[PDB]
């Protein structure tokens, strides 16, 4: 019932790669999907992380584990990334949230030095 | 009819401490839920007994809007079957819960530099809170064997405890405003409908 | 639907304490949530008081009463203080969406 997103902070020089992880802890409920959002440093609106050459989104469904990997880091990627997990319809279970219920991760502040 | 006044609950200038949580009845209005659901301002949007994607197609005999302030580490407790200091002593959802739990980070509003200690929560109670019950009393909790004549001291604690909300806190100790909508469907004409 | 604030005017010196008491009356609901507002002496607005440090609030639910005690009085404490009892709770018959304020307490702390 909690999205544990790690790391909370990361700083890397321009060129290398990084990976953001967020997993659901202590859950018996089906998950439908998970989206990734980025709020650039200085903005207040989030952008959906769509298809990208340098973006890789990985899902381990049975693990309730979701990861985002960004290769060839640039300063344009500096900001805060959040994962947004969506719940599926877990049949015959009162304690599970309905289909479409969501929870955001705590967030990840990433800094890329030029 | 007219739209339900969700704003006067979500956008209230001041929120209450979880032990004195607020409750406003929503009645005789059209309820637009996808405005809340399709938003980027809410950290948690979990509905129970009903999918949020179907809320605008359903009517209800009565809708209650409950609002309070807790810390992020305790948002998990606002859910059916959960236990903890808040669920047991402050705000308890029933196991047969049908409704939605909506929460968002309110660090910019409810945190002061040097700490905001104005939001309280009940730390001690004799028995666990019944579902949707609210406890207002401030009587000294009889902790140990020796009774208490309204005096705070040894084995005599004040039942309420303050949060320390500071901007420099981790997200687990940052303040979260929570709105829980509880839906009731009886064999009677429904008062709240979606479009 | 109105709280009575006492006293109306008290004066102290630097150092000592003071206590403003407030009782909620003419209502069927309990005393749920409260606030204390302060208007500085030569000021035009009221500031929300932060509880838990110098400002100590005692709340008694049985007597529908609540008080504020202030210590370490400095000359900057001169002003007016007001209570505020408010709640938004609704049940089958008992309803209370009230937001009431006190008559005020003009305090005057003297210099060293
Ligand atoms: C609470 O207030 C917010 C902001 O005042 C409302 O959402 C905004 O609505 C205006 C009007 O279109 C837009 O300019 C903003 O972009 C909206 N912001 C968001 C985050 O949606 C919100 O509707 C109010 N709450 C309720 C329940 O109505």
């Amino acid at each position: 019932a909690r999205v544990d997103q790690t790391p909370r902070s990361v700083t890397k020089e321009t060129g290398e790669s990084l990976t953001i992880n967020c997993v659901l802890r202590d859950s018996n409920c089906a998950l439908s999907s998970t989206h990734w959002y980025r709020k650039k440093s200085g903005s207040t609106n989030e952008e959906r992380i769509l298809q990208g050459r340098r973006y890789v989104e990985t899902v381990n469904s049975g693990s309730k584990s979701f990861s985002l990997r960004i290769n060839d880091l640039r300063v344009e990627d500096s900001g805060t990334y959040r994962c947004k997990v969506y719940w599926g319809n877990s049949w015959q279970d009162k304690f599970c949230p309905g289909l479409g219920s969501y929870e955001y991760g705590d967030g990840t502040a990433v800094t890329v030095n030029g | 009819t007219n739209l339900c006044p969700f704003g006067e609950v979500f956008n209230a200038t001041r929120f209450a401490s979880v032990y004195a949580w607020n409750r406003k009845r929503i009645s005789n209005c059209v309820a637009d839920y996808s405005v809340l659901y399709n938003s980027a301002s809410f950290s948690t949007f979990k509905c129970y007994g009903v999918s949020p994607t179907k809320l605008n197609d359903l009517c209800f005999t009565n809708v209650y809007a409950d609002s309070f302030v807790i810390r992020g580490d305790e948002v998990r407790q606002i859910a059916p079957g959960q236990t903890g200091k808040i669920a047991d002593y402050n705000y308890k959802l029933p196991d047969d819960f049908t409704g939605c739990v909506i929460a968002w980070n309110s660090n910019n509003l409810d945190s002061k530099v040097g700490g905001n200690y104005n939001y309280l929560y009940r730390l001690f109670r004799k028995s666990n809170l019944k579902p949707f019950e609210r406890d207002i009393s401030t009587e000294i909790y009889q902790a140990g064997s020796t009774p208490c004549n309204g005096v705070e001291g040894f084995n005599c604690y004040f039942p309420l405890q303050s949060y320390g909300f500071q901007p420099t806190n981790g997200v687990g100790y940052q303040p979260y405003r929570v709105v829980v909508l509880s839906f009731e469907l009886l064999h009677a004409p429904a008062t709240v409908c979606g479009p």
